């Protein structure tokens, strides 16, 4: 990564066994649950592209993840290509499978600055959100509350799963209007009912307490 | 194209 | 977060491992336990609204908690845009431009900016502000997640006082979020829900005797 | 804390996770444990009084012991109100309470520091020792070396004790004089009595091996 | 490893604890899968020859695969005093000697010269260069250690295609020593091994889809 | 501990939480084994009087333990006040005053004062003379906690002659507090505890052999 | 250790935790095994004579081993002095036995430096090899492919016991072209007897697969 | 009062 | 004399 040194210079340091081991650990223990795409953000602080494709490499499985991650790379790279026909940086030399480490530091340093970093994890991160969105294991309409099950769980899983989906902020409130309330147990569904509408999350969850 | 997963923040 | 370089110069640095890792791990063992909060705080140090969204974001569980977060979050930035609004117009070519609701919560301001506002004199720390409102939010989430009510706990007939104590203090710190509970009505409930010996004996020990006289005379 | 950068000036860090995590842990492994004090006294090393109330804060149970604490605070600010009637510290600033960090590095690193942080750590080690002193399971009178004990184990718990009740010199001296010999069984009784007066511990460990 | 100090110069650090155990519980546990040649390549960075000889010096077990390896090494450096002789002869005062096969693998070459050759200006990267040289033979003992073959990797009656392609690319991937494998014969077969259902949906697919579409089509 | 900072100055830094754990863990598990001295005389490098009271304070067990080394300190500063005693009277505007037994065991001493005297010139190694006193202590104690006697440790019928010096030696160590024991009471002692076999090939083997020799012809 | 500071001076450094800790941990682990010498060559990386007896003290059994390593640093310091009869260093100032920590500084950082602590370290090394060498628990003859061992096993033993026997690469190599073919297990003796000479360890592995 | 728990040292 | 363990180096 490139990182600020005391003496107020951009300098080149080395990617952290402490950083390698976080990741590969969260791959491992996570899977691709939503929370793993924001762990990888602040993982990848700072990265150059050789720092990216070091952390995407030392996955050992969901090779079809990895598969699939690298045919949206090229996607992304050819629109880089197409909106933009020292040297200047190509879709490959972004995502580091045509640049050398001492280029990206040159890119990413320069004045003006060309953040190759940043772009190639925008690029990853796209590639994750349709992954886990692909790898959710259950839709928001089959998320109904268990008859034996705490209104608290049901509304986690709920919003597991809304988060795993990834809609538009008016998809997710519209599907929290009513499958939220709909899909409860009878229980709690005719307390909710009897609640009354536009009722917060923290009352929903107060009144089936 | 998904909307992403960033609860907090851009 | 920002952090002092030995040459005096106030800088940015990457959120580390150790840091993402241990709130993480607190979120999963702790639940959200009244001292999660304190916690929260001081891993907090120093850190922008960027970092503070990195803390909340890789958050895997208690999604409906998180909500519940989110909108305590819009409700600040709504109150600070009302108590501090922003003049629409031209800037000064020098200076910076004034923070929104938005901006606070790290959703429409870059790094950068937030690097600005937190290094300029005067200051203008948007990492505490945004870390109050989060704090606001944990607080009601952990006082939701409150397991038994305080008039729910009495002493065991065979059970030590300062068990009692411990569970008494304990339950009523998650149901308030908070330590200072030194109330009228909360100490005379703690005498109340005692035993009947330890009740005499507290009584006769007079009013105003200190918690620590208290559990020393019921030894 | 305010710890000492390499150019020589005195900084503001934050307080570290390694540093958090080993006083929870030390809180739940040994409870209050005379050696508890210690380890605190020494993960506070340079701390501000908002760094001692994070350390104090983030325990999550013993909660008795927390109020005991706050009260012995408000008792030891009274006291340095009244002997105390920039601004001039009072008895709830030292504490934390009503003063803000960066008050708190004023008066650390000002000239003539004020150690608003050393006089915190003073009152809440003050407040720690009653609990210890409070929370000895046992007296050091019904110490008494077991039938099948060794004599090694006898004196641990004897000098724990001891250590636990927190008297004057004077009096833990006297104690183990007498104390200390009667309370031994019968053989290492008998042997210890047939040493003679005076004997120093290295003597009487030595005689009962 | 020569790792840039805060002044701005490029200085020798001693290999640290941490880097030391990550490779050796590394080479334990994953043994010589893959993802194991990335690791070393990042814990190898700006490693001299001394520091990579460390490495594969603490490596206990594999000793085969270590003799393997070292052949490996040794036929690169015959390459490389073939391509890169050095004149038998003088040296100016003020220059360094070449380094011959022999000086880049650290075995002839103190730790002041590999320093010397890694600083020049121009640089001589000699770690690079036998960091290329140990990825080459890793990549050949990774190859070997394959379990099975491509061929033998088909879609299970009532197996989901998720589990089939990441079977498919794990395997595919440790007999080639690379993931980038997208071959007309390798594509091919990926739809031929699959069941005859999620087969008759991918041909229907048509030509040219992207994985992401295979996968959405076989949910 | 005083630790030389980049700028070439002596600075005080405050003990470290993996330090302190490092003892504490050493104390728990290797109970007074001879070799928890190196390892401390590690752990409390540079370290002041305060910073080794810290490191013995925090030791929550073998509090008998504790005690004799108490009276030990006492006794090698009473020793130091015999040898080493302080004029009663006025000290120059410039200097510092002379170190006590007690002011060198950090009882009557300020951290600033064991600074001045660690960091002075000519320095006055406060820190290493109060941890050769602890040394001297720990020593007393690791010899009296010595389970065996070196008498009672003889070779086994069926037991391999390595095994037997392991014991041998490691019992020795304990029973005396250090590795530096080649006596000829104890070599003869070595050689006449071996089984019978092994006692006749040693003694042909002659005079003055080396341990190497002695093990290569019982192998 | 003496370590190189940002300010480009050498200044000395206490031996760390985890470099203790990582020493003591692999001498129990490892026991001697030949990877113990490489570990130990990394861990006194920039190490004093000092440090150097301070990780080889720590250890805390093996005491046989460690006193044929003391007898061996006494012969390298006779033949020293013999060699080579500010101060200068004798065997015994190179062993950490007479000298002092600040000497060894002197030593060390002097223009022309005196390399002490790289002395002591080459023959502590020695000794490592000689202990190494003895406890090798089976000699090369003794190892013979079982009837149900895969190769690449054979080979591993094969091979890890040539490395704790220490020759001169021409044994090794003279033991690896008959010795390793005719130890091999019936098939894959006859397998390796069919491919023909001067075959690498590659194709020898690969036919027996 | 109680003395402390500090056995070395003050 | 022995000959070392460092397969790699010198
Ligand atoms: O109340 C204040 O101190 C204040 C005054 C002006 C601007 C912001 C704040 C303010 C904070 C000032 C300093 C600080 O460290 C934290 C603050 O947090 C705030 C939170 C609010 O909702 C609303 C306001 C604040
Ligand atoms: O191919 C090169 O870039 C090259 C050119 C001249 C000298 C060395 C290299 C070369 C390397 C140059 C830079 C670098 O980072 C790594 C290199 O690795 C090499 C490996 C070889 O076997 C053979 C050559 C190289
Ligand atoms: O013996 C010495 O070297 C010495 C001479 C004068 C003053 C103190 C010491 C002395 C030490 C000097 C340097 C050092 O590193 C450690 C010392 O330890 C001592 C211990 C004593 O009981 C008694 C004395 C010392």
């Amino acid at each position: 990564p490139i990182v600020q040194n005391l003496q107020g210079q951009m300098v080149h340091q080395c990617i952290s066994p402490r950083t390698l081991n976080a990741w590969v650990k969260v791959v491992e223990e996570k899977a691709f649950s939503p929370e793993v795409i924001p762990m990888f953000s602040a993982l990848s602080c700072g990265a150059t592209p050789q720092d990216l494709n070091t952390m995407l490499n030392t996955v050992g499985g969901h090779q079809a993840a990895m598969q699939m991650l690298k045919e949206t790379i090229n996607e992304e790279a050819a629109e880089w290509d197409r909106l933009h026909p020292m040297r200047e940086p190509r879709g490959s030399d972004i995502a580091g499978t045509t640049s050398t480490l001492q280029e990206q530091i040159g890119w990413m340093t320069h004045n003006p600055p060309i953040p190759v970093g940043e772009i190639y994890k925008r690029w990853i991160i796209l590639g994750l959100n349709k992954i886990v969105r692909m790898y959710s294991p259950t839709s928001i309409l089959d998320i109904r509350q268990g008859p034996k099950e705490p209104f608290r769980d049901y509304v986690d899983r709920f919003y597991k799963t809304l988060r795993a989906e990834q809609a538009s902020q008016e998809v997710k409130n519209a599907a929290t209007e009513t499958l939220l309330v709909q899909n409860a147990n009878p229980d709690c569904k005719t307390i909710l009912k009897a609640l009354g509408p536009g009722a917060t999350l923290e009352e929903m969850m107060t009144a089936c307490q | 194209s998904p909307s992403g997963v960033f609860t907090f923040g851009a």
